């Protein structure tokens, strides 16, 4: 509903941070730099204590965001504290599986109620049997919230079927040539803007990504950039810099 | 029980789906297969020692005031543990199902040395990723793969630790499945991991099923196995557990004692999450975040347990407890000293819980542990110890 | 040949005339005891492991050239070499005896563990000298007997070194055997220790038989074992030395070969004379003098060899040759990338020799090498050589 | 001959050397010490290099005249330096059986005409059957040498035949109270003097010793008196403070 708002405009620029990477403050200075920089949809990373799916880079950023004690409630005041600058700007929360089910549906509540738009959980497949549920992506629908799910070429048509259940916002899509047809199918099965998965961090690769794909994500530049020089207004610049046009 | 989820699964990326997907269906079809089960029934008897023997411990046992005491000797096994049946059979499973490499990550080196030991004997190409920190602490294994013909890579992305050679591994067979088997070391993982591990390690309960009727004419009273991830004692459990007679103890590692917070007891303190590709019992904090572990015994130093160990947890048809660094030290020397036998540090964890039960049981009572391991890789850190003498 | 003495005898002080005679003729009535073979037949399967497996390296076969070849595994042994069988079979002797004490001494430490090991288990105080110099140099050794519960005794006297303690022991011995057996590590020694010795190491070559014939119908062309004091390759020599189609080779340490003076091969440049109680080829100077040894290997480094080996040598029957520390430390990491199989330094001696003939063997041939043991031990002198990759 | 000479006076004082530790000059100065001290016979030792049988001290000795390289030649030349002294006081050669077995039978006739009298082998026992011989006893009494025998007193009947067939000059005795008769009955079976093996080191235990033996043996306390001062006076001097009367 706010997902989808975004995506009448064409071509966004979704930008990645780690909650708590640098502190509360830090993450919400960041997140206002993005935004002034020309981010369309910010990525916010809950840390994970064993994030096996990410690069080293953001294993290193979930590592420092907990040793600056980012937990469950820490996660609400940034989420809050993006929402006090901004509330236009669609919020994807990124995590594990594990930290959101050791929460309960309350939680979930209250993070729609925070600010937050999408659920993107990257180690929770959609069910493979056509009957089987998913507790969690109906508790996500329950409340309000997105979950944002992944596509490869590979998927089954099992997966489709039960994907297309729960997907809602947008997918992204992990492609291996001719992939601007390639997406063309992907998009018109599931009528929803389909996300070319794979980390941007220069503006000719975006440029090229947006061919095909509905937005372009930056993964690792951002995370990156806080380790060269902390300095927000360094984000606001990269972001330019990135971001074609 | 409340469970969004049975224990096991795989809770895994996209890129893993379709690899995990074909092992899968290929394993359903292998395990059956009677060439298979030949050649590797074959191999483990005339390359890695099986069977191993049954040895009753009657020292030991008057030592510490017990009844009827047997060890399983998987210590006599080729490279001195249980994790080469494991290793065997996956790495023969590699070979039959056309692949021709084999990857791994390691953490202390002993997953990594039976993986490549396989290897060398089965002549497929052998990886290991290992964080660089480790390599630094692990020269003598390093050197050993190296040595077996395994390529090591030293991890030096990210914080240069099992986490990131975990990600590094993975990383591989999401792009070489095709030709590449990840071999995983214990019975964690997602599914089927658990179930193949499992599979090959059953091996030891059939034997001593076989041993123990010879020597007593009864199924043992009990079963005491150490538990780092489960998969020596689901394989020394596999054949008794359908036995409402027999007990089944799995003995973690309990380091400085619960109260210290210093110890490895995923059923003491942890409960279920979802971690590495699967949903089992898990030390976690508050917020689902793992927890650091520790143990006299790098082998039991783990966050994680397996699924079919939470379900025998859950279902009350095992007895999961723990044993402190130092209840594992004195039963080390009291096995040492009365037989001979050097036991690993981890099975030593077996060893004490039955050390401090033994005078309550009935003497005809009959107790297998399982000696999961030799002790020979241990003896450098418990000689810095500088331990007096225990009795 | 001129003989003033056949090999073998009992050149002894008076003070050890009677505890000799004594022995053997205990000796005589026990080797025919059928409850004393059954019970060191039920300890060797049940405690030490046997029967060790015989396995076929197709990839060693292939990587040098070879015809069909064998592995005795007796690395796969309780302790990781053939030398428990001979202390087992020494220390049950010692127990049926009435012995309460049994009495070694030790350079390296490998026959101090075995009988450390073997008293443990059955229950026999063991004393074990050693002369300081060699504790020092072997501290991991040095606690590993005090673990299991063996005295250690460091001689300061003399010049604190094997020499010294060989005197403390024989002296100790000569003080107590009425109640402390003498326990022996290799086929040398005043009679009757060389059949004391070969009798409990033939059940490696009766398990060879047997397992040979399963899986090949026929005796192999060729065995091959290393010498260090015999006892291995006289066991596993002993059940085919009747069969002339058997061709039997023992590989001498040829450290850094003939001409340089420094190796142990007796049989390339030594003679016959009395030593340590017996008379069998030496290497000594023209007074008679024993002579410095060198190998990269310890337990090949001596100046004697058995008294059984010298009959051969003269009869013709096996031929003994050598190999050299590089050429055991090439088969070394051959067997170990190949087979995964970690072979200790004094097998590879004969490996290196396997390793040298191989491409002129037919094909259809068969070779057993007997592995006396594995080379963990081994790795961390093997690492500090920092050799690279061999072919 | 020789040796059944001295033993006619009665109480005799054997004193122990390494030949060749210190050299030869040294092993020959030392010699003429002990005779003037009031040595009765000299022991001289053929240094081996696995002497098992004998104490430390006397193992290092060994180990001393092998580094300073005493050989079977200058073995003879030490006896004939001692016999350009004294021709009068036996000589034993105490010896490990090899560097004699390494030698031939004409080695053994320079050795009688170089001055040794008996010969001592401490590892080679008489044969045990009563048929039996022995080489190397057989060659002793071809060239007129003594073969000196050592006896216990848990000694076979089938040795005392065959130690009484080579023995000569007089029996060493290794016993375990009324030790006297103990000798008496030796002494009478074999008619030749028989002198108790034990180590003496001073004049209480030498006196002690000569009540039933017909001599005593210093076999340590010279040795190591060379390691003190090397100074062969004091050898002299520690002879007279050992030797009774
Ligand atoms: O970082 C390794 C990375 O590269 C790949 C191929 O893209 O594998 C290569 O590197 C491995 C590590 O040394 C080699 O073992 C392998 O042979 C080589 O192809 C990926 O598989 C891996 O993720
Ligand atoms: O963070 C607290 C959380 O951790 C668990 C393990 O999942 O227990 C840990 O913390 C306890 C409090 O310090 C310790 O007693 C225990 O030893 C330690 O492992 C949970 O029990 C608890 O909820
Ligand atoms: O130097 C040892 C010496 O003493 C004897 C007894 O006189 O043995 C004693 O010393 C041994 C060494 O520690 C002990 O093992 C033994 O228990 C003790 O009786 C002799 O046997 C030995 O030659
Ligand atoms: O002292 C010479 C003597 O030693 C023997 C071994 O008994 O050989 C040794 O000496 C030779 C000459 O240097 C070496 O070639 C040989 O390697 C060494 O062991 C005898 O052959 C010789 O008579």
């Amino acid at each position: 509903s706010k997902l989808t708002q975004v995506f009448k405009q064409t071509k966004l620029c979704i930008g990645y941070l780690t909650a708590g990477d640098g502190g509360t403050s830090y993450t919400i200075e960041a997140a206002k730099a993005l935004i002034q920089g020309g981010v369309d949809i910010l990525e916010l990373g809950f840390p994970f204590s064993d994030p096996v799916a990410d690069n080293p880079e953001i294993q290193v950023s979930h590592d420092r965001a907990l040793a600056e004690n980012l937990t469950s409630e820490t996660l609400l005041e940034i989420v809050e504290g993006i929402r006090a600058f901004n509330q236009e700007v669609p919020l994807i929360l990124y995590s594990y599986y594990n930290p959101l089910l050791q929460r309960d549906l309350d939680y979930l509540r209250r993070l729609k109620d925070a600010g937050i738009n999408g659920v993107c959980v990257i180690d929770l497949p959609a069910p493979l049997s056509h009957g089987e549920k998913s507790p969690f992506f109906e508790d996500l629908l329950a409340v309000g919230l997105d979950p944002i799910l992944l596509i490869s070429a590979g998927t089954t048509p099992e997966r489709m079927s039960l994907i297309q259940e729960y997907a809602r916002g947008f997918l992204y899509y992990i492609p291996c040539v001719g992939i601007k047809e390639e997406f063309r199918k992907v998009r018109e099965h599931f009528d929803l803007p389909i996300v070319d998965r794979r980390d941007i961090c220069d503006k000719k690769e975006a440029a090229h990504v947006l061919n095909y794909s509905d937005g372009f994500i930056v993964k690792t530049a951002f995370v990156h950039q806080t380790t060269m020089d902390s300095s927000v207004e360094t984000l606001t610049a990269l972001a330019q810099t990135v971001i074609p046009g | 029980f409340k469970h969004k989820h049975p224990f096991g699964g795989a809770f895994l990326p996209e890129e893993l789906l379709a690899p995990i997907q074909n092992l899968k269906a290929e394993w359903e079809i292998l395990k059956t297969q009677q060439s298979f089960l030949s050649e590797l029934d074959c191999i483990l008897k005339n390359y890695a020692g099986r069977q191993t023997p049954l040895t009753e411990v009657k020292n030991f046992a008057r030592a510490i005031d017990g009844p009827r005491v047997f060890l399983k000797r998987e210590d006599l096994l080729h490279t001195g543990a249980h994790k080469l049946n494991n290793a065997l059979g996956q790495c023969l499973l590699a070979k039959y199902l056309g692949k021709t490499r084999v990857v791994a990550e390691t953490g202390a080196g002993q997953h990594g040395v039976a993986t490549a030991t396989a290897c060398a004997y089965l002549g497929l190409d052998c990886v290991v990723y290992m964080g660089a920190k480790d390599v630094e602490r692990q020269k003598p294994n390093v050197e050993k793969m190296r040595f077996l013909g395994a390529e090591v890579v030293s991890v030096t992305k990210g914080s240069c630790g099992l986490k990131d050679a975990v990600n590094q591994a993975l990383q591989d067979w999401a792009t070489t499945h095709s030709f590449t088997h990840y071999c995983l070391g214990s019975a964690l993982g997602p599914l089927p991991y658990p179930d193949i591990v499992r599979f090959f390690q059953s091996v030891i309960s059939a034997e001593v099923k076989e041993q123990i009727h010879a020597v007593a004419g009864r199924d043992p009273d009990i079963l005491i196995a150490c538990i780092g991830g489960g998969s020596n004692a689901i394989g020394f459990f596999h054949h008794f557990i359908p036995n409402p007679k027999v007990q089944l103890i799995g003995v973690e590692g309990g380091g400085l004692g619960i109260s210290s917070g210093k110890h490895a007891a995923r059923f003491a303190t942890g409960r279920p999450g979802v971690f590495h590709g699967f949903y089992s019992y898990l030390l976690q904090d508050d917020d689902g975040q793992v927890l650091q572990t520790h143990s006299i015994s790098a082998g039991l130093d783990y966050p994680s347990v397996g699924p079919d160990h939470a379900e025998m947890h859950e279902s009350g048809r095992a007895f999961y407890t723990l044993a402190t660094d130092e209840e594992a030290l004195r039963a080390f020397f009291l096995l040492t000293r009365n037989e001979g036998i050097i036991p690993a540090l981890e099975s030593s964890h077996a060893l004490a819980h039955l050390v401090s039960i033994a005078p309550s049981l009935p003497k005809e009572q009959i107790v297998i542990v399982n000696l999961s391991g030799r002790g020979d890789k241990d003896l450098p850190q418990i000689i810095r110890r500088n331990r007096g003498i225990y009795e």
